[PDB]
Order: C-alpha cells, then sequence, then structure tokens
C-alpha cells in the first residue's frame, strides 16, 4: 500500500523528469556547432611509453602540473610516473594485491587506492620519514572501492562495490556525507573543476550529480545502458562525458540536465573504459576494449585519430590540464604518452 | 680437375 | 520497514531533482563552441605545437 | 640519483614479479556452508606448500570483481553434494563461473566435499524426487558410485560443452576427514600447465 | 648434359622457396608484438639463420661447380666458408633448444614455469649465436684459394677446407661429427621421444607423436650423408672424391641444404596459430 504509493510516485517524478528533458531540447551539438572549422587529422604519435608494471593496470591520474600521474596496478604496486622524462618517482607497496582504482592529489600531497580489501588507503607522499606511507584507512566501506577523486587534501570522494557514495573527513577518518542513491556497484567518479559538484556512475547505468555541501543527488542522468566505467567532466564543467560497455559514449549537460551527443561509432563492438577531455575542450578522447584508444572531435562527433599502441585492453586514459599529453594504460604493463 | 667439394 | 524507508527517501531526491534550472541545449552547445574557440589558441591538440614548444621531442 | 631511482624501482619490482610467478594462485568459489573451509587443512587466503610447489587461495566475502581474477591458475569449486535444494543455485554458479568473457582460459578444479554424508543419506536422498532425468542412468557401494558418477557427469556436461579445448573441468571427491586434496590440486595443476604449454610452445 | 638441367632446376627450386620461406617469417615474427612468446624467439632465430643458409652456401656451391672454376676472390672465399658454417651450426643448436624447452613444459611443467620464461628464451638465442660463432672461426683462417692448371692452359681456383695435417683434420671431423650430428642424434631423439611416451600415454594426440618422430627422422636424412661424407673423406679422401665429387656430391650438398626450407614449413606453416597471424601481417 505504502511502498507501492511510493513506488507510483517515485514512477510519476521520474516520468515528469523525462518528459521535461524531451520538451526542453530542440537541438543538437553537432546541429549547432556543424559549420565550424575542423581540428582536421591529427597525427598524435607516442611520444613516451612508460614500460615499469608486471601485471594489468587498473587505472591512473594526471597531476595538476602536466609532468606527473600515478598507475595502479594488480601486481600489487602504486607507480607514479613522470611523463616528460619517462622516468618513475613513487613504487607504492599495497597491503592488498587487488586495487581497482588510484587519484592523484589536486596540491599533490596526497594519492589514493581502493581495491577489493574495502578500505581507501589515503597515501602521503610529502613525509618527512622518507617514504610514502598510509596515512588514513578509509575502512567504512562494505564493497569494493572503484573510484576515488580528491577534492582537497582534507575531503575526498570515493566510489564502492556496496552501492554508495561518501565524502572522507581524512584528519578524522570518517565518511562527513554518504550517497545512498545508486542501485548498484558505483564505478566511477568525476569532480567539477570549482569542487562544488561531482557525478559517479555506476553499474545500474545511471549517473547522479550531487552536490557535495548539500550531500543529495541534485540531478540523475540515465542514458547508458551498460555498466558506466568511467566519467569525466568537461572543462568549463557545466557538461560532463561517460563511457560504458555498450559500445557507447555520451557527453551529458549539467544545465541542461540531459545528453547532448552519442560518441560511438558502428565499427565499435567492445567496451569503454576510460574517457577524458582536452583542455580546449574540442577533443574528446576515450580508451576502448578493442585494444585501441579513438580520439574524439568533442564538438563534432568526428573520429579524428586513432592511438594504436597497446597488446591488451586499454583501461585508464587520462588528458594533462594543460592539454599537451594523453596518457594511455593498458592490461599489457605499458602506459603510452602521446603528442 | 675440379675434384672435391667444400665442407657446407 | 526498510524497504518503505528508501522508497520515502528515493521520492525524496526524485523530488529534489525535480526542482532544477532547466536551458535550452543550443544556449549550453553555443557555450561550448565558445569555450572551445576562446581556449583553441592555448589547447596543444587540435593544432600542434613546434618541437621547440612541445616538451615531448 | 634521479634516474638510477628509476632503475632501481624497476629492479626492486623485478624481484617481486619473479615470486608471484612462483604461485599457482587460486581462486574458491561456492555458496555459504559449502564445506569450502573444510577443504583446507592447514578476502581471506591461505597458504600451504606441496612438493616444492606453491598454492594460493582466494575467497572473496559479481562480474566487476571477477574481473581481477582472470589469469590464476585454476578456479576451485566446491559443492555441498549433501544437500539437493541448492544444486540448481551450485549448478548456476558453475555456468557463470565458467561462461565468462574474462575466464575462456582457466581450468575448473571441481572439489565434492562431505560425500559421506550423501553416503548415509542414501543409505538412510530423494535424488529421483529431486531430478527427474535421473532415471535411465547407469553409472564401494554401489549407490554412492552411482550418485557420484551422477553428480560428476551433471557438473561436467556444461563445461564440456563450452570451453573448446582451451580449458576442461577436472573435478575430484573429498570427504570430510580426507587428506588428498593436496595431491589432488598438484595433480590437477600439473595437468592445467601441461595443456597450457602444449599451446605455448607450439606441440598441438 | 642431362644431369647438369636437373642440377639447376632442383637448386633453384630450394633456392626461392628457401629465399621467400624465410623472408615471410622474419617479417611476421618482427611486426607482430602480440605474437611474439618464448617459442617464437626461437623460431625467429632459426628463420633468420636458415636465410642466412640459403644466400652463402647455394649460389656459392652451384656456380663455382657448373663452371668447374671458383670465379670470386679469396676474401669471398674466406667470408662465405665462415657464414656456411655458422649458420649450420645456428640451425641445429635452435632445434636442439625447441626441443629442450618443450621437454621442459611437458614432462615437468610447475618447475619448468619458474625458469621457462621469455628473458631465458632471450639468454638461450644469445648463447647460441655468441657459441656458434666463436666455434666456426677456424673456416676463415684455414680455408684459402689453391691453383690448378686446366686441359686449356687456363688458371683456376678452389676454395677449400684444408687443414695443415691429417692428424688434425681427422680430429677436427671426428669433433664436428659428434656435436653437430651425433649428440643432437640422441637427445633430440630422447627429448622428443619421452614427450611421444607422455602423450600416447584420441586422433590430435597422435597427430603430434608423428611429426615428433618426422623432425628428429628428417634431422638424420638432411645430415646423415654429407657427414659421413666428411667423415669417409677425413680419412681417405681419395675414394671418396673418386665416387662422389662432380654431380653426386652436389645432390648431397642439396638435400642438406633442404633443412634450411623444411624448417619454417613443419615449424611454422604446420601451426593454426602462425597461419591465423600470416593472413592477419599482409593485406
Ligand atoms: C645480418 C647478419 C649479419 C645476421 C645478424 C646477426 C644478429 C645481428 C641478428 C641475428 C638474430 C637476431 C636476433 C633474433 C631474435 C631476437 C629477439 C627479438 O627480441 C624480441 O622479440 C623483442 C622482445 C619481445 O618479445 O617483446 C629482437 C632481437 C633478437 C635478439 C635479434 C637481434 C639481432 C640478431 C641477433
Amino acid at each position: 500500500s505504502e511502498l507501492d504509493q511510493l513506488r507510483q510516485e517515485a514512477e510519476q517524478l521520474k516520468n515528469q523528469i523525462r518528459d521535461a528533458r524531451k520538451a526542453c531540447a530542440d537541438a543538437t551539438l553537432s546541429q549547432i556547432t556543424n559549420n565550424i572549422d575542423p581540428v582536421g587529422r591529427i597525427q598524435m604519435r607516442t611520444r613516451r611509453t612508460l614500460r615499469g608494471h608486471l601485471a594489468k593496470i587498473y587505472a591512473m591520474h594526471w597531476g595538476t602540473d602536466s609532468r606527473l600521474l600515478v598507475s595502479a596496478s594488480q601486481d600489487g604496486k602504486l607507480i607514479i610516473w613522470d611523463s616528460y622524462t619517462t622516468n618513475k618517482v613513487h613504487a607504492i607497496p599495497l597491503r592488498s594485491s587487488w586495487v581497482m582504482t588510484c587519484a592523484y592529489a589536486p596540491s599533490g600531497n596526497y594519492v589514493a587506492c581502493g581495491g577489493l580489501d574495502n578500505i581507501c588507503s589515503i597515501y602521503n607522499l610529502k613525509t618527512r620519514e622518507g617514504n610514502v606511507r598510509v596515512s588514513r584507512e578509509l575502512a567504512g566501506h562494505t564493497g569494493y572501492l572503484s573510484c576515488c577523486r580528491f577534492l582537497d587534501d582534507n575531503q575526498i570522494v570515493t566510489s564502492s562495490g556496496d552501492t554508495t557514495c561518501a565524502l572522507w573527513d581524512i584528519e578524522t577518518g570518517q565518511q562527513t556525507t554518504t550517497f545512498t542513491g545508486h542501485t548498484g556497484d558505483v564505478m566511477s567518479l568525476s569532480l567539477a573543476p570549482d569542487t562544488r559538484l561531482f557525478v559517479s556512475g555506476a553499474c545500474d547505468a545511471s549517473a547522479k550529480l550531487w552536490d557535495v555541501r548539500e550531500g543529495m543527488c541534485r540531478q540523475t542522468f540515465t542514458g547508458h545502458e551498460s555498466d558506466i566505467n568511467a566519467i569525466c567532466f568537461f572543462p568549463n564543467g557545466n557538461a560532463f562525458a561517460t563511457g560504458s560497455d555498450d559500445a557507447t559514449c555520451r557527453l551529458f549537460d549539467l544545465r541542461a540536465d540531459q545528453e547532448l551527443m552519442t560518441y560511438s561509432h558502428d565499427n565499435i563492438i567492445c567496451g569503454i573504459t576510460s574517457v577524458s577531455f582536452s583542455k580546449s575542450g574540442r577533443l574528446l578522447l576515450a580508451g576502448y576494449d578493442d585494444f585501441n584508444c579513438n580520439v574524439w572531435d568533442a564538438l563534432k562527433a568526428d573520429r579524428a585519430g586513432v592511438l594504436a599502441g597497446h597488446d591488451n585492453r586499454v583501461s585508464c586514459l587520462g588528458v594533462t590540464d594543460d592539454g599537451m599529453a594523453v596518457a594511455t594504460g593498458s592490461w599489457d604493463s605499458f602506459l603510452k604518452i602521446w603528442n | 680437375d675440379y675434384m672435391g667439394w667444400m665442407d657446407f | 520497514t526498510a524497504s518503505i524507508a528508501q522508497a520515502r527517501k528515493l521520492v525524496e531526491q526524485l523530488k529534489m531533482e525535480a526542482n532544477i534550472d532547466r536551458i535550452k541545449v543550443s544556449k549550453a552547445a553555443a557555450d561550448l563552441m565558445a569555450y572551445c574557440e576562446a581556449h583553441a589558441k592555448e589547447d596543444p591538440l587540435l593544432t600542434p605545437v613546434p618541437a621547440s614548444e612541445n616538451p615531448f621531442r | 640519483a634521479a634516474v638510477e631511482r628509476s632503475k632501481m624501482i624497476d629492479r626492486n619490482l623485478r624481484e617481486d614479479g619473479e615470486k608471484a610467478r612462483r604461485t599457482l594462485r587460486l581462486l574458491l568459489l561456492g555458496a555459504d556452508n559449502s564445506g569450502k573451509s573444510t577443504i583446507v587443512k592447514q578476502i581471506f587466503e591461505t597458504k600451504f606448500q606441496v612438493d616444492k610447489v606453491n598454492f594460493h587461495m582466494f575467497d572473496v566475502g559479481r562480474r566487476k570483481w571477477i574481473q581481477c581474477f582472470n589469469d590464476v591458475t585454476a578456479i576451485i569449486f566446491v559443492v555441498d553434494s549433501s544437500d539437493y535444494n541448492r544444486l540448481q543455485e551450485a549448478l548456476n554458479d558453475f555456468k557463470s563461473i565458467w561462461n565468462n568473457r574474462w575466464l575462456r582460459t582457466i581450468s575448473v578444479i571441481l572439489f565434492l566435499n562431505k560425500q559421506d554424508l550423501l553416503a548415509e543419506k542414501v543409505l538412510a536422498s530423494k535424488i529421483e524426487d529431486y531430478f527427474p532425468e535421473f532415471a535411465r542412468y547407469t553409472t564401494e557401494d554401489p549407490r554412492v558410485t552411482r550418485a557420484k558418477y551422477f553428480i560428476r557427469k551433471e557438473f561436467v556436461d556444461i563445461s564440456t560443452a563450452s570451453g573448446d579445448g582451451r580449458h576442461i573441468c577436472y573435478p575430484h571427491f573429498t570427504c570430510a576427514v580426507d587428506t588428498e586434496n593436496a595431491r589432488r590440486i598438484f595433480n590437477d595443476c600439473k595437468d592445467i600447465i601441461l595443456q597450457m604449454n602444449l599451446r605455448e610452445y607450439n606441440l598441438v | 648434359e642431362w644431369q647438369p638441367a636437373v642440377q639447376i632446376l632442383l637448386y633453384s627450386l630450394i633456392f626461392l622457396l628457401s629465399v621467400l620461406g624465410n623472408t615471410l617469417v622474419i617479417t611476421v615474427l618482427i611486426r607482430n608484438k602480440r605474437m611474439r612468446t618464448v617459442t617464437n624467439i626461437f623460431l625467429l632465430s632459426l628463420a633468420v639463420s636458415d636465410l642466412m643458409l640459403c644466400l652463402f652456401c647455394m649460389p656459392f656451391n652451384l656456380i663455382p661447380n657448373l663452371l668447374k672454376d671458383f670465379i670470386f676472390g679469396s676474401a669471398v672465399c674466406k667470408t662465405t666458408t665462415y657464414f656456411m658454417g655458422t649458420s649450420v651450426s645456428v640451425s641445429t643448436f635452435n632445434l636442439v633448444a625447441i626441443s629442450l624447452e618443450r621437454y621442459g613444459a611437458i614432462c615437468k611443467p610447475l618447475q619448468s614455469r619458474v625458469w621457462q620464461t621469455k628473458s631465458h628464451a632471450l639468454k638461450v638465442i644469445a648463447a647460441t649465436w655468441c657459441l656458434s660463432f666463436t666455434i666456426m672461426t677456424p673456416y676463415p683462417i684455414y680455408s684459402n684459394l689453391v691453383p690448378f692448371t686446366k686441359n686449356n692452359n687456363q688458371t683456376a681456383n678452389m676454395c677449400r677446407f684444408l687443414l695443415p695435417n691429417d692428424v688434425m683434420q681427422q680430429s677436427w671431423h671426428t669433433f664436428l661429427l659428434l656435436i653437430l650430428f651425433l649428440i643432437p642424434g640422441i637427445v633430440m631423439m630422447v627429448a622428443y621421444g619421452l614427450i611421444s611416451l607422455e602423450l600416447y600415454q584420441l586422433m590430435a594426440k597422435k597427430r603430434v607423436i608423428r611429426m615428433l618422430i618426422v623432425i628428429v627422422v628428417l634431422f638424420f636424412l638432411c645430415w646423415m650423408p654429407i657427414f659421413s661424407a666428411n667423415a669417409w673423406r677425413a680419412y681417405d679422401t681419395a675414394s671418396a672424391e673418386r665416387r662422389l665429387s662432380g654431380t653426386p656430391i652436389s645432390f648431397i650438398l642439396l638435400l642438406s641444404y633442404t633443412s634450411s626450407c623444411v624448417n619454417p614449413i613443419i615449424y611454422c606453416f604446420m601451426n593454426k596459430r602462425f597461419r591465423l597471424g600470416f593472413m592477419a601481417t599482409f593485406p
């Protein structure tokens, strides 16, 4: 009775949201920016190849400064890389080998790992002992951690397989806000440049916009059919692009509260693992399971490049804040720095 | 005369 | 009562999603194009930089 | 010292990868109270050493976390043979763990623990009631051997049709106090590495 | 007249096949990184050695045989006699190396995983080439031209591998017979016999077993005539050159060269894996 009434009310609210989104749209992104100058054939070449890991590389994250990135692999080693000179800065032994995520802090003082151990280990890079040590084992989660993003040095948003997301006061080690909207295992997380909102993607093919201060899902974007493996914010901060296993990539607008354009190809049957955005927001780069990163004009939806340099599945792709270099990581234990 | 061969 | 509480939380979250500000997709697309054209001179990917400016060879 | 750091990091992780190649990592599946803890006679882990060959066990307390285990040596599946109601659930779990998109090259060790409870269940087991296709089946005690062969065929007929020579199941049997699990795991992993090497070194 | 015609036809047939059959293997294995494995590193070195064997043996052992004079110089005679010996050594040792890895994989699989790696495969290839080059270094030193005068009062040359005395010459050919022919003769036999015994104790099983027998028998068949001829001429080269020299030894040396034309066939072109990659590498 009451549960049926609440289900009917939720269905009516979602139907009203869908009707408002359908009535709000009149054109697409392509119909607006069709008659512009394209980026041409981007002859983006493998500038650097990072050959450190000995197992499958699940995730990577670019630093604020262009040179540094961090990569997580199943061997139980977390590796920080210098992209310009192909050097390795930090190799971090992991208590649990099975690690599914890594993150680099905007200020560069901290990296966070997670995985099947159900613990978000915050690693302090700036230590007076002389080595990277665990700063805070965020143990509140009851499932495997899939994505972690640092809002700042004392706040971190994490995603997990327990179907919830949480904001963690790293100083206290306790969840400050818990985001309990997803009905499936949350797989991805992307922060906004102002650090006042974020979007997360889960296994129920739903992307949800959460306010950090409010703690509520302000907007829910349900444009995918498969598990959203990764998500990324457009550099302005008013749109984001996703990627799933259904061979499709969709760009969703925050203000329009809906999707703008699908970035999929008929020649792709495999799944997308990672998506990232260029500096001007006109190239969208998506890693794929066909072993090949496809580069897409983010404003024109044209496959302007194919980054073919990996033997096994591409798992993690990123574009620097400056926009110079794109790094792709793969199941074959290699990271390739492009342009 | 041509009598013999190379070893290999 | 846990299912009823979760359903009421879902109803509250969708009611919070109902009250939101929506702009037209044309204005959002124009803003995306304006940011693209404003930072196109700053983008190293759409237009390739020479090897002196490029830190990668 | 800034380039030698990346060399010394690479030499330290190279020695760590040699030790992980020596270890034959294994994964455990099976439902609750299926006798999975009874198999070990010595994310939870346990270690035991047989004949200068290491084995590592893994069970997680599904399609997303199973992706980490597509490079293990074998999957150890434990089935409670005494109960019949969750036998179909065990069949569905074996179907899900075998016909996996990422697990297309891993053979499945299939232990059938606590066969003694099935032995006094038979000697006291409505096997014709649970399965209507138990009739027209012709294989110590003859009825215990008949039930064991029926369980064996009922659990390998899914693996035989799928797989396609890349990996085939290799079941066993175990009592409550049986200590032949180490030798069975050793022989089964010997055959698994043999069937992989045959393809690796272009003999087949 | 009949005999030179069937000589040139057979020599060219083995030549152009060996040349085509070794350049394809080198192309496919270098370009395709994914294809590369422990045994493929061995097959790649074997293909290069067979290609080196083809180019420095066949035209240099047929044109001087047809014309009955060595028309090239002494430096050509020295440089080519070294590459012929080296290529034979690398080819035979790569076959033994493949058999030893194969024995490790089948008889003792668990123990093998600790040592049998791709880095280990490169070390064996490096040791194979460095040892074969070192042992075949007497070949340029002791091979020089020897001139003779024909019936028409012309000049001619013979490139001959002749040691200073026959006491070292008999011990050389005995040493060469054991390590090149006899030791692989029984090492490849015991290695492929244990593998065949462990597989026999269903029609695909009997496939692999009989192909191992073809490897050892064609090893014997290719190298038995020339190695026996070398042992024959070591102790008495009067009876050997009266019977075999000229047209018969051309066919003996060609059957020996056929090994570098059948090794890609029985190791790569009969692989289901390698044919799928060969159709992918080329458009
Ligand atoms: C032209 C004539 C004088 C012969 C030249 C002799 C060497 C310079 C050649 C012959 C065999 C070649 C080797 C055959 C196989 C390999 C393995 C190959 O390594 C790999 O496969 C890459 C590692 C991987 O598998 O990913 C490339 C180098 C190497 C040593 C080759 C290096 C160059 C070698 C030693």
